[PDB]
């Protein structure tokens, strides 16, 4: 159904005006915020419809301390929304903090939103972790939209900041935010910083401009992960029906992410399907295998040859998946987005659950371990003592997510029938 | 000249792309108010 | 048709002047002030359908007119306009014309009854007051049931009554 | 017809002045009277014509220890009417013993522009309860203009004193005055100057200039009730025309209100019809049920999905009626205003009868039982004395109204085909 989208944070904000502004280029509008006389579809999927060809876009800004919202501000896409919902440190007890005392005025404009939307399907989250004022601020926030919705579901976009080195506080940070980002969270979908700056210099040879670029790729994504529901499909039209097949279990809900081409400056659905396989082009970076998979074509459609093909990736046995149970990489095919110009008319997407990404989160959990012996890196400010005198916080999020790693290594187990 | 008047002005094939549009976005809304009746409820819930 | 509306027309005003009557003012006040506002609401509703379909047709007549250079379309959209009026006046079909009479018989002659005496009537007025709550009752539910066509303003009107189930239990 | 609208007491005529004001707002006329030449509509609803263009309107002003009528006064809103019609404690038997001697000239007043009006619909009353010189007054005139005429109707827009708190004679007054409106008063219009006070406090954040706001809101209401009459609709273009389906009986004849913007600094007609519904957007604050509805539409026509919002707010199933009748909700659509410019192009408007003020009403009896019991709030002056002794009166007035209250709960039951 209908969702209502929320960006805080720098990066956050500037992944929700770059999703916001390729969808004004997706759809036959204006980016005033009139619909175009020479346009089907739907252009309802996310927006309030005004009067003067005006779908205004259902979308809550939030900032703190903001430097980069003023250059979103000036804009000629600020004249879609806005519906006047701006409102004003780079730890997550400093963003936890400052949301502690106002979190009744922005979710006094939530509700403005939430009885403004006479149809909802849940909120979307485009967070940063370890972006200073963004973390902290989130996790308190989704807190509060998980106690005051049951009925909601909720996903995250969100980044792991690995960029391979300065901030001595983010493992803190990360836990912290992943401790609420496992418990608290209904989905979520996690990039790797390292492996799109490798697919970055992979397509070209940039090393400064990289957040534009970075911006393409993660707009290309984020269409494409909405394309069967802003266009016409038959399933997944929803959100629920698109992650249900997807989380097994609420331990086992962070999604991967896939995109076709390498450089972005006739091939069968085959082929973009085994190389969907391969892990040089999944844009996140024992024997790991994966426990759900659902791929996303969009473009050229061969009728018979998608059963031919789906022989084809079976007899290929490049990936075989969770040995305690029915798993399968399933195939959806939806219409390639009209309105505007583009290259590779074949594009693809996966969305699984893989075991890689426990790596990554001993690889935070034992950097925390060598800051929190080493002892220099809590970086000792009043937020943090006024949170809490005994820090003894932070070492139940380690407990948690080491558990969490201790499920990810049962579930990787053939056997993970019993508890553990 | 009679297959060019029936597929244009009492056009056949419009009414028949319909039909297999009603079934198969749209159509999640409609049929999750039937899951958990009386045949005027269906009647409201088609005519919006 | 002109006979026809100020039949109603006729009835609604002196049912004000009832009104008129009782607001200026026990037992036998109340009932016909309730038996007053419940014959009110069907002898409204009655006229006012009658202009939903003389304004929605009048505007496909004038349009015909102001589109065309051709006689015999005016014409027919004479006979169109007489066809769906006479129609949705039900006065082609006899049931509900022979109901809707007897509710406008029945409001005259409780007009005069009220006027009579400006004290409550306990002179034999009890004993035309059941015969008219009974009557009344009676006919209401009988031609409702008769129109409970296919158009979409008359269908949205009948099931104002049916949000309180008063002419099914009636 | 044609309605001498009368004001007394300081808020009454506020309220007067205002809706002058704001009628001279709406019709294409000066305000010192005359009409433009750059102008379809009736300019002859309440208006006495004179010939240089002018519309002399019709309305009656009555003061008493005057403060606020001398800058009423000095005004170009003065040049429009004033026939010279001016003439001179804050207890009800202060105004009703100061009434009781001077009623002739006032009434000889009356008397001029009676016989000045070949045609006459009713008399409307600016009055507020509790307002001190305007209690006692605005009732003893009542009871004269009833005695003296049988033949017409009277309306009276009258505030509900609450504001949550020294006045100790309050709830006395409001019972002796109320006494007079149940039997003496042929239509209320009542209001909550706590609602309207809540709603000035959602639509900005004020609490000291609430008066001229409160003014804003009072005017949008009262030109509401009017524009029926005032441009040339179909039905209810008297007075009496809407009276009649929103009274059952005379003592159900107290009327609510409502204005569909809240913040006034497609939607459709279902979506301000099933607001107007709501009781957050009802300027006035077991299970209550309406007893009849009548709602009034002003703004953009769209002419068939009128009946499909009555098919609509019929299955939407938020309003369940009198059992014991056939009780609807009603629709009155008539032209949005001409001559001046208006923001929320649609506005709405709802009549009705509804069981909820019966609580107001026992309020005000428990806190006069409270005060009464507790014998030091009479406050036990000569005009009281002289009035009544014994002061049996008020005891009197008490019983027909708790007489009052158990009509009001015998027809909130399924069974009220029998007295009492």
């Amino acid at each position: 159904r209908e969702i209502i989208t929320l960006q805080l944070g720098q990066c956050g904000n500037q992944i929700g005006f770059e999703f916001w502004k390729q969808l004004c280029a997706e759809h036959g509008i204006s980016p005033e915020g009139i619909v175009e006389e020479f346009a089907t579809d739907r252009k309802d999927v996310f927006f309030y419809q005004a009067d003067d060809e005006h779908y205004i876009p259902r979308a809550v800004l939030l900032d703190l301390e903001p430097r980069v919202i003023h250059s979103i501000l000036n804009s000629p896409y600020a004249k879609l929304y806005n519906p006047e919902n701006i409102y004003l440190g780079n730890n997550w007890a400093s963003g936890f903090s400052q949301g502690e005392k106002i979190h009744e005025d922005i979710f006094d404009i939530i509700d403005r939103e939430a009885d403004g939307s006479d149809s909802l399907e849940g909120f979307v989250l485009c967070h940063s972790i370890a972006g200073g004022t963004g973390s902290g601020l989130g996790s308190y926030l989704l807190e509060r939209l998980n106690d005051r919705y049951p009925k909601k579901l909720v996903q995250t976009y969100s980044v792991f900041p690995n960029q391979d080195e300065d901030v001595v506080v983010q493992p803190y940070n990360s836990l912290l935010t992943l401790k609420r980002l496992t418990q608290n969270a209904d989905c979520v979908v996690v990039l790797d910083n390292t492996a799109l700056n490798r697919i970055a210099t992979d397509r070209l040879h940039i090393q400064n401009p990289s957040f534009s670029q970075i911006n393409q790729l993660v707009s290309t994504i984020m269409s494409a992960s909405t394309t069967t529901l802003r266009y016409p499909g038959y399933m997944n039209n929803d959100l629920i029906g698109l992650i249900a097949s997807l989380i097994p279990t609420p331990r086992l809900h962070f999604l991967m992410t896939g995109y076709t081409p390498l450089t972005t400056d006739k091939t069968t659905v085959l082929d973009v399907m085994r190389r969907l396989l391969q892990p040089k082009n999944v844009m996140v970076s024992t024997n790991h295998c994966y426990i759900a998979i659902l791929n996303i074509i969009q473009g050229e459609v061969d009728p018979t040859q998608v059963h031919k093909s789906l022989q084809r990736i079976r007899e290929r046995k490049l990936a075989n998946f969770i040995p305690w149970g029915p798993a399968s990489i399933q195939v959806a095919l939806s219409r390639k987005s009209p309105y505007l110009p583009s290259a590779h008319r074949v594009s693809g997407l996966m969305m699984a659950n893989h075991t890689s990404i426990s790596s990554l989160f001993e690889r935070t959990c034992r950097q925390y371990d060598k800051l929190r012996k080493r002892e220099a890196f809590l970086e000792q400010f009043r937020k943090e003592d006024m949170f809490k005198d005994n820090f003894d916080e932070m070492d139940t999020s380690r407990e948690i997510v080491q558990q969490l790693i201790d499920e990810y290594h049962a579930a990787t187990r053939p056997d993970y029938i019993s508890w553990g | 000249n009679l297959m060019q008047t029936l597929k244009k002005d009492y056009r056949l094939v419009e009414y028949l792309q319909a039909m297999r549009n009603f079934f198969l976005d749209t159509m999640y809304d409609f049929y999750t108010s039937i899951f958990d009746q009386n045949v005027s409820f269906l009647n409201v819930q088609l005519q919006e | 048709v002109f006979k026809y509306l100020l039949s109603v027309r006729r009835v609604q005003a002196e049912l004000q002047h009832c009104w008129a009557l009782q607001m200026q003012r026990q037992t036998d006040a109340i009932k016909w002030r309730l038996r007053n506002h419940m014959a009110f609401l069907v002898d409204n509703l009655q006229y006012y359908l009658q202009v939903d379909v003389l304004e929605s047709q009048f505007s496909q007549l004038l349009h015909q007119i102001n589109s065309t250079r051709d006689f015999e379309s005016i014409r027919l959209a004479h006979d169109h306009f007489l066809s769906n009026l006479l129609a949705q006046s039900f006065i082609l079909l006899k049931p509900v014309f022979h109901c809707l009479n007897e509710i406008l018989d029945l409001c005259h002659s409780f007009c005069s009854l009220v006027s009579q005496n400006l004290g409550p009537l306990d002179e034999r007025g009890a004993a035309q007051l059941s015969i008219l709550v009974k009557g009344f009752s009676r006919q209401s539910s009988l031609l409702f049931k008769i129109l409970s066509h296919q158009i979409n303003s008359d269908l949205a009107q009948l099931l104002l009554r049916l949000d309180y189930n008063k002419y099914y239990t009636q």
